[PDB]
DNA sequence: TAACAGCTCTAACAGGAATA
RNA sequence: AUUCCUGUUAGAGCUGUUAAC
């Protein structure tokens, strides 16, 4: 399953929104997503940000 | 040890309608938004036609009537909306029948109504109705009127009067709204119009909602089984029904028999494997071809180890299959503290152990309540006290609570003969439970599929 | 340690350069050496199917492994290759390959010196397993005590060698190829991740609007309970009849098993069908009534006979279903005032015994219905409050007073229904609650079981 | 199907949106057995050329 | 194949209307 | 049968454990 789908999106966050987390495009959610994936990990949460952002898909 | 694993409370799902404007609770966004099939327009005006004893046809024209004018709830007022009528609330004017499309039961039927033989007061009814055959494309939905003298071949051992008139109807393609004393006797208007309102859209062939953001790729089936008792042993009768979601905006609810003779209701290797390669032929119709890359089977009862094979070998491995066994009856029951003065929240699942969950299918629903706004709403409060969880039980599904919780969840949604808010079992269930019902009373039907709109 | 949910979240992450030290799990890792990824594995045993299952995949031969011949290929970075221990030609492989990228060992326990000096000597260097070294074994707690020792070692040296605990090999296999992207479709038709028959997906964290189930935990793992010889042949129905029709002082059932006096046993039974008496230990409760539903029926009459031995409310039974019904004559206790609170409307008193409003004979009472529930490998005590009528066969012609009385017992008065016969039952609040109770103290072959007393309950996970 | 008599009132007054609607709206009989068919062979008389 | 235990479900009736 | 599924009364099917045929 894809991520940009329509239905996906809408599983994901009511599965996010079930246990309690931040409800839709709120302040602190992204930071709150960094540090929940990656448990305070600022290596890991680096490597991530680089692979994501990385200079191989930029035009 | 008095620690249990963390619940999740799924989400309330959402519903669309018309212009895909969301909404939790179905008839307030109906109200609101209107049916969702508005925007295509697909059933336009809707023309309905009678089929009544004339001793009570006046009845009839009073309810249609009736349903073209407000109605405003005084039961369960914390939950229903005030009703708008046909015209207002569908965007969809109601037609008034003209004499030629109006008929009349045939008299004989009365005098069977003395005999007690309820296969010849269907067959008399299907008869009588027999003059609406030839004009078919005038009207789209019969409303058949069952008077409380015909009680007595109303319900009785081995024979149901509603479900021999639609199997018998069905293969002619015709939908009827059977309508017994009960709907006009009701007390609160405004459920009885929210009911017939939705069932009359719904089978002209409009879509009064849709699953929102529900995936296309994804089929959920369920099996159920009907008892008939024969004179020397036990007959299972085991019907199948999709819920799946074609390519188009539209959505699809077809029910069909699992076949020649079953004394118990788990299916072989060989009936499991042909009722599920005919499903995937149904699904792949739909989706010009494509297979579904994950398919949900919910089954009343526990699936055997030849059947769980008999599953898998009916498709290949892109396909992803979690069966699935619900489970009504449960010793467990839950009550939810911050104690809530309202019950514990529905959707909110528990993994039990490995493969074992408790799903509150029922319980209190935040947003959805009318008056009194801003609280909680416990639909079944009239009956039970507290709800009841239903069990899931997983034999096949690799991982995750989540899909099939949410997937269960938002199908107790989607069932337009319900006027409430949602079930206790997935469409999928009720309607091959229905469906069952209608094999096991009429054998000839196991050839052919047949929609939702037709049994609802 | 760290959990193997965030280990899988680490090797997803940079899975390029990760080594592999060592059927589905087999295959898949033909696949991912196929993918490119984990380009090095090293292994022990023989196990000739991971070439072979590398050839179904790709169509193309393995390279396995000459003087140098592992170093030749990891030194021209012509990977993938698969090197077998065989346990210092793979020393100066194993140095080099650990100055590369990181290491993750599944199915070794150690054991062996000579593979545990050649880590220990990888270890020492500037930057050895710079990704990171991971132990994966099946439980944590079963591992030798060597691996336990070289993470702490290697930990104090500074590197971030982990110990993680995972299913079997190839499951953590299976569950790292089903997040692993962007794979051809002949792979995945090849591998497919076989078919999983026994499900069991774990039980998320205790986590921190909780609800309240019904369950009281039984923590009694094992009892003790004696077996009558028979020279003769029975039938469980006999049995029955016989209790029916002599009713001892004891708890009999067929597997032939009993709880209670010898002496009852003497009664039930002459001495020319007993042949001797003797003692059976049940080590695991839960599988066994889990197995045997004759052991579950036992189990539950015990826990039952256990539960109300000592107390004024009255036993009975409906539908072979056990229920805590109130007697009337003590109905009048203290001990129910609680509950006298519970039932009472607008906070007043509430009568728990009485006679029905609209009916001749029929009297009722508030009772609760005990069962057994196995669940996984525990058991459960499970209360249902119920409105019990005093004639079993007449229950339905209360029907409407049942529906009555109940209509408003919502989730604050079921619920101080609840505790208020938890404290019935049990005299203690769940709190601290671990109350112990015995069926028949004053026999050979007595039973005692101790059950939590607050009922089980979770809590939302949440941040 | 059976294309409704209103579809020739609607052609005789030369109203294209319309006669497109209640084409659609006739597919209704079909749409409660849209699993059944593949193809669906739309048909239109001479008569509606006005509206073509 | 005949009992026994439990789990679970349907078959027929009856039945009131959502925090009082 | 506009609906909802709460009870009651029963039976069946699955598993098991014995006795065998
Ligand atoms: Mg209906």
């Amino acid at each position: 399953h894809d991520i940009n789908n329509h239905a996906i999106k809408s599983k994901i966050q009511s599965y996010m929104d079930s246990k309690g987390f931040p409800l839709q495009w709120s302040p602190e959610e992204y930071s709150f997503y960094f540090e929940l994936v990656f448990r305070d990990d600022y290596e890991a949460q680096r490597k991530y940000l680089l692979e994501a952002l990385a200079s191989r898909k930029v035009s | 040890l008095s620690q249990l694993a963390a619940h999740s409370t799924i989400p309330e799902p959402l519903l669309l309608f018309k212009d895909n404007r969301t909404d939790t609770h179905p008839l307030r966004g109906l109200s609101q938004y209107g049916p969702y099939s508005a925007c295509f327009n697909l059933p336009g005006q809707v023309r309905l036609a009678y089929l009544a004893p004339t001793e009570h046809m006046r009845k009839l024209d009073a309810i249609v009537r009736e349903l073209q004018n407000p109605a405003t709830p005084k039961e369960a007022t914390n939950y229903y909306v005030e009703y708008g009528g046909f015209e207002k609330v569908f965007k969809v004017p109601l037609v008034m029948p003209q004499e030629h499309l109006r008929c009349l039961a045939l008299d004989e039927c009365h005098g069977v109504a003395a005999n007690g033989n309820g296969l010849a007061l269907a067959d008399k009814i299907v008869q009588s109705m027999s003059g609406l055959f030839r004009q078919k494309h005038a009207f789209d939905v019969l409303l058949v009127y069952l008077p409380a003298s015909w009680k007595k071949c109303f319900e009785y051992d081995g024979f149901d009067l509603h479900d021999r008139i639609k199997a018998k109807v069905a293969p002619l393609n015709l939908p009827i709204q059977i309508i017994n004393d009960t709907a006009l006797t009701r007390q609160c208007r405004a459920n009885v119009m929210w009911g017939v309102s939705v069932a009359l859209y719904a089978k002209a062939g409009g879509i009064p909602w849709k699953l929102a953001d529900w995936d296309k790729d994804e089929a959920y089936i369920g099996l159920s089984y009907a008892i008939k008792k024969n004179a020397e042993g036990q007959e299972y009768t085991t019907c199948c029904s999709q819920v799946f979601d074609p390519d188009g905006t539209g959505f699809e609810f077809v029910a069909y028999d699992t076949r020649d003779r079953k004394g118990n209701p788990y299916l072989s290797y060989q009936e499991m494997q042909s009722v599920l390669s005919k499903s995937l032929h149904l699904y792949q119709s739909s989706h010009n071809g494509r297979m579904p890359r994950k398919i949900f089977i919910h089954k009343t009862t526990h699936f055997t180890e030849d059947e769980i094979q008999g599953a898998f070998d009916s498709f290949s491995s892109s396909t992803e299959i979690e069966l699935v066994q619900i489970i009504q009856s449960t010793n467990w029951y839950g009550l939810k503290v911050d104690p809530a003065s309202y019950p514990v929240d529905r959707g909110l699942y528990q993994p039990l152990t490995e493969s074992e969950c408790l799903l509150w299918t029922q319980g209190s629903v935040m947003g959805v309540n009318q008056q009194n706004p801003g609280q909680p709403v416990f639909k079944e409060a009239a009956l039970t006290p507290l709800p009841n969880p239903i069990m899931l039980r997983r034999f096949s599904g690799n991982g995750g609570w989540h899909a099939t919780c949410s997937s269960i969840l938002a199908l107790t949604k989607v069932d337009w003969n319900n006027n409430t808010l949602y079930k206790k079992l997935p469409v999928t269930l009720v309607y091959s439970q229905v469906f069952a019902d209608v094999v096991k009373q009429t054998p000839e039907i196991v050839n052919e599929i047949y929609d939702y709109r037709f049994f609802m | 340690v760290l959990t193997d949910n965030e280990f899988y979240q680490h090797y997803l992450q940079n899975s390029q350069h990760m080594m592999w030290f060592l059927n589905i799990g087999h295959r898949v890792l033909a696949a991912l050496l196929e993918m490119n990824q984990t380009k090095v594995v090293f292994t022990t045993n023989f196990d000739d199917v991971i070439e072979t299952a590398f050839s179904d995949i790709s169509g193309k031969h393995l390279s396995v492994y000459g003087s140098y011949a592992a170093l030749s290929a990891l030194n021209t970075e012509a990977f993938p290759i698969y090197a077998k221990i065989h346990g210092r030609e793979i020393h100066k492989c194993f140095l080099a390959a650990a100055i590369r990228f990181g290491l993750v060992v599944s199915g070794y326990s150690g054991r062996d010196e000579n593979v545990m000096t050649m880590l220990r000597a990888a270890i020492d260097q500037n930057n050895a397993f710079p990704h990171g070294l991971y132990w994966t074994v099946p439980s944590i707690s079963k591992s030798e005590p060597a691996v336990q020792d070289l993470i702490t070692y290697a930990q104090g040296k500074g590197v971030r060698a982990y110990l993680v605990e995972t299913g079997t090999f190839d499951e953590m296999l299976s569950k790292i190829w089903r997040q692993v992207k962007d794979k051809p479709a002949a792979i995945d038709a090849k591998v497919r991740t076989a078919r999983v028959c026994p499900v069991s997906i774990p039980l998320p964290g205790p986590g921190k609007p909780a609800l309240r189930t019904n369950a009281l935990p039984v923590v009694t793992q094992s009892i003790r309970c004696g077996v009558v010889t028979l020279a003769s042949p029975i039938t469980f129905s006999e049995l029955k009849e016989r209790i029916s029709q002599k009713s001892p002082k004891a708890l009999l059932t067929y597997t032939v098993l009993f709880l209670g006096g010898e002496p009852e046993i003497r009664k039930i039974f002459s001495n020319d069908e007993i042949n001797s008496i003797g003692q059976y230990y049940i080590d695991e409760i839960a599988q066994s009534v889990a197995a045997s539903t004759f052991l579950k029926s036992f189990v539950e009459e015990a826990i039952l006979t256990a539960l109300l031995r000592e107390k004024p409310i009255l036993h009975r039974v409906r539908h072979r279903t056990h229920y805590a019904v109130i007697p009337n004559a003590s109905a009048k206790d203290d001990r129910f005032l609680d509950l006298r609170k519970a039932v009472g409307f607008k906070g007043d008193l509430g009568y728990i015994t009485g006679n029905v409003t609209n009916a001749k004979e029929l009297s009722w009472a508030e009772a609760v219905s005990i069962r057994l529930e196995e669940r996984g490998g525990k058991l459960w005590i499970m209360l249902k409050p119920e409105i019990w009528i005093k004639p079993l066969d007449r229950r339905e012609e209360a029907t409407d007073f049942i529906r009555s009385r109940r209509r408003y017992r919502f989730n604050q008065c079921s619920y101080q229904i609840l505790d208020a016969w938890i404290k019935i039952l049990f005299g203690s609040i769940g709190g601290g609650g671990t109350v112990n109770i015995s069926c028949f103290p004053d026999a050979e072959f007595k039973a005692e079981f101790e059950i939590g007393t607050r009922t089980a309950f979770s809590l939302g996970v949440g941040y």
